């Protein structure tokens, strides 16, 4: 829900996210 | 997605080392001197 919703609805990576967005992959693509 | 996701924070939003285009080259380099 985070990568699908938080930057779908508000595309503003930067104002609205981080670039923790990355360590989304280390939370999914790692595992 | 992830991978989508690590791809856009590579190529987009990652002009921050370089001021985001040096701020328009120093703006035109102050317009070309402000002179010409």
């Amino acid at each position: 829900a985070n990568w699908r919703e938080r930057s779908d609805l508000t595309v503003t990576v930067g104002i609205g996210n981080m670039n923790k967005d990355q360590q989304m992959l280390h939370l999914m693509r790692i595992w | 997605q992830a991978d989508a996701q690590r791809a856009q924070s590579d190529a987009l939003a990652k002009q921050a080392e370089a001021q985001m285009k040096q701020v328009e080259a120093q703006i035109r380099l102050a317009e070309i001197e402000l002179k010409k």
